């Protein structure tokens, strides 16, 4: 997961 | 969505709500998307990459609420789940973060426009609005960076496109923003997309058409000074899109 993810799953 | 206003699906009738069914039979929200033609929803690859099996997904159109039914809503299965082959996740950012879902009801129909469902136009290849243009974002994402729960009613807000020059300043995103992405934010940094808005639309008027300009991809916190929302630049992906939407 990228540190600046916006995914629910991160 | 941080700030902005609660809305209903009628004001954003291309918005697609994508959910995933688990082994237990539980179903949970995954990502937003946008209906670009009756049989096709466009979203982000990061949403699906961890579990890329079409069977596990459900797409709703005409849906204004997250965990309850809206009158006028329509439920679809995914006939094809198409992720971009050059997708990658960087330390901060995602690249080529674009995905297509071909939808079909159990009956075999594609979407039928109504009060609560409409397609959104694609932009012309490489054609974007200018920096400082006001655009709309929509989703069931968090209302606060720090929240644990997602809003039950759909939200929308307005953000302004940021120049590539400005977005690439190191106090913004520096090197991690590329020309295949678009930045957008509030000029006072008060409203933004947030966790759970991913895959959803950035919609701008380009010419006289409500146009799908961006797909919600990444950003650091939400509504945090000098850190804009970053979006997949739809105008750079038309050939990819058309290669698949021809079937
Ligand atoms: N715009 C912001 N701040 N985002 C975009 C969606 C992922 C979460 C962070």
């Amino acid at each position: 997961c990228p540190a600046y993810s916006a995914y629910i799953g991160c | 969505i941080i700030g902005g206003e609660f809305t209903t699906i009628e004001n954003q009738p291309w918005f697609a709500a994508i959910y995933r069914r688990h082994r237990g039979g539980s179903v949970t929200y995954v990502c937003g998307g946008s209906l670009i033609s009756p049989c096709w929803v466009i979203s982000a690859t990061h949403c699906f990459i961890d579990y890329p099996k079409k069977e596990d997904y459900i797409v709703y159109l005409g849906r204004s609420r997250l965990n309850s039914n809206t009158q006028g809503e329509m439920k679809f299965e995914v006939e094809n789940l198409i992720l971009h082959k050059d997708y990658s996740a960087d330390t901060l950012a995602y690249h080529n973060d674009i995905a297509l879902l071909k939808i079909r009801s159990k009956e075999g129909r594609c979407a039928q426009p109504s009060r609560t469902i409409q397609t959104i136009a694609l932009p012309s290849m490489y054609n974007d609005p200018q920096f400082g243009t006001s655009c709309e974002i929509t989703g069931f994402g968090k209302e606060q960076s720090t929240d644990y729960l997602y809003p039950e009613q759909l939200k929308m807000t307005v953000v302004k496109l940021i120049s590539h020059r400005e977005c690439q300043q190191p106090h913004y995103y520096g090197s991690e923003v590329t020309t295949k992405m678009l930045c957008a934010a509030d000029p006072q940094w008060k409203t933004d997309s947030c966790q759970g808005d991913s895959g959803g639309p950035l919609v701008c008027s380009l010419q006289g058409r409500m146009t799908l300009t961006g797909i919600v991809s990444w950003g650091r916190g939400c509504a945090l000074k000098d850190k804009p929302g970053v979006y997949t630049r739809v105008s750079h992906f038309l050939p990819w899109i058309r290669s698949h939407t021809k079937e």
